[PDB]
């Protein structure tokens, strides 16, 4: 009663040992404020500055150490890249927008880069200006989001290489980020008319719309969470850097609307579906707040905050099917500083050294659920479900 | 309603939070008879200890700032919570206070006991110094707390501590009054057993006094009887003492005295501050915070403004901050930390702690 | 009205357009707390860093004129316009300065962050050496601007300038400040933290000078206390200084003083002279403009005229124009530039930058 | 008959030229009752009663006076010596300054009367020992750690780099650590105990999150000391966490980086033709380095900061604790020698110019 009960009001960081951190990664210097690091189980993905084009380095995880300057990226973008993600259902697939607006999809062998990787899978020409936010489907296979500067949203389909649904009448200004929902259905963006809108792809219609959400004039983010609920950071009008939880169903006010500080910076959020924390980070900032999303008001609560003495220029999260399970991982991120990639350790601080049912429920799997075909029709499934007791060692 | 305790060397300072004086203020001392029972309990706790001490022996639990003897630690814990403040502790969150550079160990036992033992749904432990600045409130700060046990000289700038500046000083009251009885025994008075402890002790509390020149007090007591006054002992019996009065609390300018090699409290702060960075020292010198019941003599503090003006250079200004309730520092700033609406995100709970053991209660502290 | 921003290795200076002196002057650090807070803002930038800085550690965003994080470049920045001049970028138009021989990697950065970060509606970027001969008055001369990174020396005849005979020079205030600290602890003090590097850096500002002739002073200066100079540290401690006091800035003239090979800055704006034409040395000789807050040192303009004079041939007339006012020459110059009439038209739109990206940045500049 | 006489913070090496190991080894400590002076083991058999004080404080003279005492003690006590009949060979701080030198200097000529005298650089001398002219020598005494790198006999004064992190902080540091275990230590003759404790029980661990783990974790890692009085104290994590100040100075609040980071900035200060020599010729010396598993914990932490290409190579000899003294001695044996020694009838006549010169 006293306390407010919660598993994760202990949870502390903790920066890994050098040896097995990567250094001597020329991170990129865009000033485009995305998330800069893409991490699966399997690999490592950093976007990198190239002397032309654009291009982002991939190596296994177990490359630790420092990284040699002449080692193989991949360089087959005439501009900067700006945005890459790993395909949830394939640990060897990558998408990747960048500055010539293209989308390339790339094909990682299993040991990695030997040479220079030139030539894409399928390469994705719908737009007329910069990709800069790019979103694999949660359950469809194969099907890709892309979203330009020119305030138009493609889906993929890059199995075929076929545009499926086409979005340019719903955004009138810069798109700031775009999230699917738990089954995929819906997504959400945040655009810089300080309006936040929940859109179907399908049936091409707004279904939701919050003007002024954030009234500050710097950029502002919104991700879906696993109940339907929409979390969002942005600025207030008076600079402030704010969060907020907003319902589909009522969007005249916030649930709940609590300031952090009045640094600069976008606030990427990071939230775990399966813990119902989000992580809370700034470009450009020191320190990670991470927030617990529960049904009693004031329906966030902070929990701690990691602090460090090194600004961050990128961040990546790795999935549930990554993290080793016998030490009580719940996420490990990956910091990016200006010439060195540090893994980040967050752990809940437990006496039993056997598995802990509670803190690891059943995670989306590497298995679609749906396919391109099965999902244009009209089909909707949540993802499969998989156990991690199997990786406790 | 939160439970402040405030376990000190010599003295235990319970109440509730948000009040601004501590409901109970007893000795921390056990007693146990040392004669036999003729006539048809085998222990005392605080002030019921304290009137029967014609017959018992009076132990201190602490000494120095250690827990000598758990086993009475845990009495004078349990006579707080059941018989001074008369709460179930099982119901009330209970803010403990700890001395600066507390080792992890003690640290580790005392929340162990009260939640085991005493099954506190939440609890959280504090530094003593942190809390005597937040009754003056002020951030930036030298407290030099002087209780019963150890004396420390903790400067804080700007919310920030500086855990290697931190000095410590093994004297404080009981040795004060382990050496107003050697020097009592000079003008013929006798007190050698542990219930005539707390019979000088009282003397101490009521008739000592710093003086502002040293030598030049015992000029005055030497040639003159101005200085002189007199005690009656509960028997009936009148001392007078002399020159006494400002020689026993000179013992913590002049550790010598003691046979001590350490420095006195003035020289002991002013290396606390020169141990800090010389951009802070400025602050340090005007926010000179005293705290505990070994700096409530008088004129202390304008013997220790003096000191430090001839320590320090001529163009810093020295600040010595007494606040009449400086003996209730710690405990006060105990209430006002436990009222805050900020200060809920500190509590550890009994069922974290189940679970994660004493991780957790490292951190969330310092 | 135009905004006029000068970024330095050191220091920021910010205004606006038709004024005489910047209106904000701040160094140009980030600090951070090294400490724990124990009591109930991550960073500290401009003057407020300055303040705090006993419990911080000073970071210079710029090093040698090379932006060595852009995270904390854009701290200052945002700092200039929101806390400093208390403006609006997106509704002035911004003047920026950069470093002779920029690389193009990083006015590709300056002018990206302007339009898509603050969103200024106009930017354009100046040749810090240019801008400092537009204060001055004139069209021919060379100028030898030394900041707190890196020393450049420019020539430019008739509006035109020679990049081939530009020169670096690796040596600045920031190494003067270095070697300050390193000859200090050869008289007992000792300066370490990035802390009291500023301190050091206050005390070069206020006591150093350079020599006429360095030889014949560490005589006076070894044979007389004449040349002995105190200095009040923040906590009250007084330094006495002596030799130290030219042989720090003696290290512009004799890099060997530091280790390196390189010329001193009398020798290297000799050595730019003599790579132009052969025409237009006669009027370089005359025109000899001194820049940035290195070149303020009491007797620094005789020494380089007698140094230059020394090295050129005996007919040309060596004039060194140091005006008082050249610690912010380089802004003046931008403040009457943004004024002119004719300069309009040298204006980039945000409008054209989203269209034609850096391109046109490249162009219009020099 | 040359005498080499090596004058640390904490301890004074003396003996004779073309020996192999200093024949007066004593702390460098002047005690005075505190209910006329020891100097020495002297004041250390008598530290019950006396008030130590160290003549040196970070490499730095806060009363010459004592000084005097300690130079006296060698000569007429330890060494059993006239300092007038023979050369004495002084051993000197990187980066010295000339007004440390020349007391130096005026003392031995007009207070000892010395025939002979002629100061050295502490970190060469450490070099000749190790049959090395090129290295990067990291000297890590009793009150400053410092970094000096040498190329073919050529000393670089831009690259060299102190720390004020050495022997007594880590004592000191000792002390405030062994409180947490409930040992109380004070006095400063209890310094001397706790330094005694840490010369013998204390040890650089290769990685220290691990080895906090095991010490959380086991028994086998704590030792058991014997008190002068006969009071048995054991230590367990406390026997690793105190050198890891050297690598972590932020365990004492400072804001400098460790001794494997100012050696590895020391040589990126250097020419960049020159770097790969030094990488291979890390040579340890003072006593602050006998730490067992120092050099290892040193090699992997230059390693990690040092490119994949270059080999690291730390030199620890078994006697360096004595390496500045035995690199004197060979200095004082070397015919090449003679003509570095300074007269005294040419000092008197000429003053600490000549000692500014002949010197670095
Ligand atoms: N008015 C007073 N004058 C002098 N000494 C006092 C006075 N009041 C208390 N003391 C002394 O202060 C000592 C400790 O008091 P306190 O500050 O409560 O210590 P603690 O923090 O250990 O409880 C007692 O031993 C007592 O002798
Ligand atoms: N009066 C002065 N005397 C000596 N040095 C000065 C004086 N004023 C400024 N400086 C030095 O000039 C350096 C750089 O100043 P500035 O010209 O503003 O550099 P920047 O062009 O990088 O802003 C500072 O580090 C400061 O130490
Ligand atoms: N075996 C050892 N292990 C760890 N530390 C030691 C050992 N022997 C000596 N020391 C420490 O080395 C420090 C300095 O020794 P030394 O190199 O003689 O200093 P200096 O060069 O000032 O004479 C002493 O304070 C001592 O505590
Ligand atoms: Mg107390
Ligand atoms: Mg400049
Ligand atoms: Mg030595």
């Amino acid at each position: 009663k006293v306390v407010r009960q919660s598993k994760f009001r202990h949870v502390f960081g903790q920066p890994v040992k050098n040896d097995q951190c990567y250094e001597d990664i020329r991170v990129s210097r865009v000033t485009w404020d995305s998330t800069f690091c893409a991490v699966n189980p399997k690999f490592l993905a950093v976007i990198v500055e190239a002397s032309g084009g654009g291009a982002f380095l991939v190596l296994p995880l177990s490359k630790t150490g420092r990284i040699d300057k002449a080692y193989p990226t991949v360089c087959g973008h005439t501009g900067p890249v700006l945005d890459i993600d790993w395909c949830p259902h394939n640990d060897e697939v990558i998408a990747s927008g960048s500055e010539d607006c293209t989308v390339m999809v790339w094909q990682i062998p299993e040991n990695g880069l030997t040479s220079p990787l030139t030539e894409p899978v399928v390469v994705l020409e719908g737009h007329t200006k910069r990709v800069g936010i790019i979103a694999w489907h949660p359950t469809a296979r194969n099907v890709l989001l892309s979203a330009g500067c020119d305030n138009v949203v493609l889906i993929w389909n890059v199995g075929t290489a076929e545009e499926l649904y086409r979005l340019d009448s719903l955004h009138p200004d810069l798109i700031y980020n775009v999230s699917w929902n738990h089954n995929g259905s819906l997504f959400c963006s945040a655009c810089k008319d300080k309006s936040v809108r929940i859109i179907d792809p399908r049936r091409g219609t707004l279904v939701a719309e919050r003007e002024k959400a954030h009234e500050g004039a710097r950029p502002m983010r919104a991700i879906f969470l696993a109940d339907g609920k929409v979390f969002t950071t942005g600025f207030s009008r008076m600079s402030e850097r704010q969060l907020a939880l907003w319902d589909p169903e009522n969007l005249e006010e916030p649930m709940a609307l609590q300031e952090l500080d009045s640094s600069n910076g976008a606030l990427l959020p990071f939230y775990d579906p399966d813990t119902s924390v989000v992580y809370v980070c700034g470009k450009g900032d020191s320190s990670i707040r991470y927030f617990e999303i529960t049904e009693e008001p004031p329906y966030i609560h902070f929990l701690n905050t990691f602090t460090s003495k090194e600004p961050q220029r990128g961040m990546g999260s790795m999935p549930k099917r990554g993290l080793e399970v016998s030490k009580c991982e719940i996420a490990r991120f990956y910091k990016l500083h200006e010439r060195k990639c540090e893994p980040i350790v967050m752990t809940v601080p437990r006496k039993s050294d056997l598995f802990q049912d509670d803190l690891y429920p059943d995670t989306a799997g590497p298995e679609a659920a749906l396919e391109a075909e099965e999902w244009v029709s009209g089909r909707d499934a949540d993802p499969i479900l998989i156990s991690l007791r199997e990786a406790y060692v | 309603a939160a439970l402040v305790v405030d376990n000190g060397s010599g003295m235990c300072k319970a109440g509730f939070a948000g009040d601004d004086a501590p409901r109970a203020v007893f000795p921390s001392i056990v007693g146990r008879p040392r004669h036999q029972g003729v006539m048809v309990k085998d222990s005392y706790v605080g002030d019921e200890a304290q009137s029967k001490r014609g017959i018992l022996t009076l132990k201190y639990p602490i000494e120095h700032g250690i827990v000598t003897n758990w086993d009475d630690m845990e009495k004078i814990w349990h006579h707080t919570f059941y018989n001074e403040l008369r709460v179930a502790p099982e119901e009330h969150p209970v803010l403990l206070t700890e001395a600066p550079l507390n080792p992890k160990a003690n640290r580790e036992k005392m929340t162990q006991i009260m939640f085991e033992t005493f099954n506190t749904p939440a609890m959280y432990v504090a530094i003593q110094a942190v809390l005597s600045l937040y009754a003056s409130g002020r951030t930036t700060g030298i407290v030099m707390d002087s209780g019963d046990g150890v004396t420390h000289t903790v400067p804080i700038y700007e919310g920030y501590a500086l855990p290697h500046a931190i000095l410590r000083l093994d004297l404080a009251g009981r040795d004060l009054t382990d050496y107003l009885m050697k020097i009592l025994t000079e003008r013929g008075y006798s007190f050698t057993t542990t219930a005539e402890r707390e019979i000088v002790r009282d003397i101490k509390e009521k008739l000592c006094y710093v003086a502002l020149d040293f030598e030049q007090e015992m000029a005055t007591a030497a040639s003159s009887s101005s200085l002189e006054k007199s005690y009656e002992l509960p028997d009936g019996q009148v001392i007078t003492i002399g020159n006494e009065r400002f020689r026993c609390p000179e013992a913590l300018f002049q550790p010598s005295f003691l046979g001590m090699e350490s420095a006195g409290i003035h020289e002991t702060t002013f290396n606390s501050i020169m141990k800090c960075d010389v951009d802070i020292r400025k602050d340090l010198y005007a926010n000179t915070v005293l705290s505990g019941g070994t700096t409530m003599y008088p004129g202390i503090a304008d013997r220790m403004q003096k000191e430090i003006t001839a320590l320090a250079p001529s163009t810093m200004k020295i600040k010595i901050i007494a606040p009449p309730e400086r003996k209730y520092s710690v405990w006060i700033g105990g209430s006002i930390l436990a009222s805050l609406s900020t200060f809920q995100q500190m509590w550890i709970s009994k069922q974290e702690y189940d679970e994660s053991g004493p991780s957790i209660v490292h951190r969330k502290c310092f």
